[PDB]
DNA sequence: TTTTGTTTTTTTCTGTCTCGTGCCTGGTGTCTTGGGTGTA
DNA sequence: TACACCCAAGACACCAGGCACGAGACAGAAAAAAACAAAA
């Protein structure tokens, strides 16, 4: 399901970023690197969802999730 | 008939949506990857609304940071568009 | 669920009263609240260890703040939490 | 709360330093001094979340305000560095080297 | 401190091979370092389900969440074995 | 430490933990997980230094060699990222383009 | 006065080398002193805070690791 | 005979090889403690120091600029330079988040 | 010299803003005793 | 490390505006025309 995330879509984001012109290289390429990016978070937030004997993800885990690597999330408490 | 230069419309894309703050991902594949990601490290495993927003703001937020890190590379090395070189710089330096 | 509207929205109208607030913009001043809170709590408790003492009083604050702000919002911090503790002894 | 003149709690956060697995006791100063600086620091926020939305028209607050208010001051972005705000966006920053002529 | 625990596991792992001063101390704050860490995590988690005691859930969750794969299925494995061999 | 079967303390971890303010009550499974840990942790981290070490024809860990040991490993890289070993150096590595072409 | 000379030429030299780096300009050598001084007063402001708080006179080994921990370089073989 | 005389590469090499190599610190240790003396009495005047801590603060400090080094090459190598210059430390300390 | 981005000026409904208002929950006096500092 | 000292934790008894449920309305995005400097 790493092909939901569209070539524009990638586009975009680049361009809230500042970026002006775009490669055909990138999209593909910054797709794995945010396949990583939850490889490193939605993980963490299952362990919490096995801690509290849950079966429900919740919005709370993903925060505590994301707190513990650094990133920090307002407006999800 | 009209035609933009090539870079027009781009900085107009750039001034747009660094004015507004509405979510570029779709909504259904991201919550579809979410879900296919979660099912390799935990069977029958359900999510919350609030959750799966939470985790596209953050996901948005983390690629606007490594656009923002990849233009700056980019610039650095005399150029304009970007590249995986630039993009893998970045999370060298960052530290991922 | 306890939480920390109430007052954001009397500071908020102490210093704007005619400027209201949303609710994406109340959670994110709950986030925002509830981890500097966590973050001094976390510094006084350290600075506790530390010094082998069981007690946190106000100059452990003092210097949770001193530490985690930086500059003059940290000044500004240390002596609104001086004047606090000098009217609330009063 | 009315003694020390301000508005946040001061039962409510000696009751969190209490419960929050920090020390063995909590002075009195401590829970008051750290009411002052959160208040001390939502007054700020909040004024120039006000500012920012009476530059935009606006009677309410919205996360892009505050993330306009937050990112454009330099000690409260060195202070929130690590912290992400849903729906604030980025501030509308362009290269010169993008810019044309 | 952590001086002749480490020099026993050292003797376990080698019997010959020395350590220095410098690697003993660098071993010490490790073991603090971890300690430290793995004791914030669970009273994170123990706070976040309204618990006030901290059991062998806590501190594999914590393990679980801070070593990274195969490094915190062996530490995982290791504490269950030593947690069942003491409770038997 | 007897009954478990570890050469880490079990009650000076229990103490430990009772003493550092984390929770009010304190089981008797986790400090032997705790101790367990550890315990894997040292002993692998002293493998990978001895093996450096008799791959330097050295007969006593220097903090070179649990850079080398810590630097070398991806896990233990990553669990220690932002940590500074004193005296360990660095890993011998030049990059292609600064070789003689 | 003036010690941030004390870091001479030959130290940023080999502080480089040990980098990997091959090739170094002229401004490099001020450009490193600089940030070796902003680094050295953000981590002695937080010691001098941190013995400031003990009421003590002499910044110990623990307030500098306590300092590093507090800032994101934790430092190892300093806490015996 | 002409002397013989290395062309620009080799030494610079060597140089990186042997400081590789070996662990020990680069930093004098009269002038660091000097500089760090002169820091601390800003903040606070008359101020004692142990030798452990101004061997951590040392420890720290080459950690960090060998650290900054090795990104700023990697900067430079990226612009396909060769030469290390200020704009890779900045844009190196801009990525990390320093600046 | 002519086509296209940018700025000004009407209403009009439009998501939202403070007023009207009841229950109670957390917003105040008063006795005890005592352990954490104040000062030395 | 020692003697003193005084307001909080605990508990009893008494008391007042928040907060969500509606409503009339309030500044504004839009719908649309019309108009000036700069860009191609």
């Amino acid at each position: 399901n790493i092909q939901g995330i569209t070539k524009p879509a990638i586009r975009r984001l680049a361009r809230r970023g500042g970026v002006k012109r775009i490669s055909g290289l990138i999209y593909e390429e910054t797709r794995g690197v945010l396949k990583v990016f939850l490889e490193n978070v939605i993980r963490d937030a299952v362990t919490y969802t096995e801690h509290a004997k849950r079966k429900t993800v919740t919005a709370m885990d993903v925060v505590y999730a994301l707190k513990r690597q650094g990133r920090t999330l307002y407006g999800f408490g | 008939p009209h035609r933009y230069r090539p870079g027009t419309v781009a900085l107009r894309e750039i001034r747009r949506y660094q004015k507004s703050t509405e979510l570029l991902i779709r909504k259904l594949p991201f919550q579809r990857l979410v879900r296919e990601i979660a099912q390799d490290f935990k069977t029958d495993l359900r999510f919350q609304s609030a959750a799966i927003g939470a985790l596209q703001e953050a996901s948005e937020a983390y690629l606007v940071g490594l656009f923002e890190d990849t233009n700056l590379c980019a610039i650095h090395a005399k150029r304009v568009t970007i590249m995986p070189k630039d993009i893998q710089l970045a999370r060298r330096i960052r530290g991922e | 669920k306890e939480s920390y509207s109430i007052y954001v929205y009397k500071v908020l109208k102490q210093v704007h009263p005619d400027t209201g607030i949303s609710s994406k913009a109340m959670g994110i001043m709950n986030s925002f609240v509830n981890d500097i809170f966590e973050r001094i709590a976390g510094e006084a408790s350290r600075l506790a260890h530390y010094n082998k003492r069981s007690t946190i009083t106000s100059r452990e604050i003092q210097t949770a703040v001193r530490l985690l702000l930086p500059g003059e919002l940290a000044k500004h911090a240390v002596s609104e939490g001086t004047k606090a503790v000098t009217k609330y002894t009063s | 709360s009315s003694r020390a003149g301000l508005q946040f709690p001061v039962g409510r956060v000696h009751r969190l330093l209490r419960k929050g697995n920090y020390s063995e006791r909590v002075g009195a100063g401590a829970p008051v001094y750290l009411a002052a600086v959160l208040e001390y620091l939502t007054a700020e926020i909040l004024e120039l979340a006000g500012n920012a939305a009476r530059d935009n028209k606006k009677t309410r607050i919205i996360p892009r305000h505050l993330q306009l208010a937050i990112r454009n001051d330099e000690e409260l972005n060195k202070l929130l560095g690590r912290v992400t705000i849903a729906q604030g966006g980025v501030l509308p920053n362009i290269q010169a080297v993008l810019l044309p002529k």
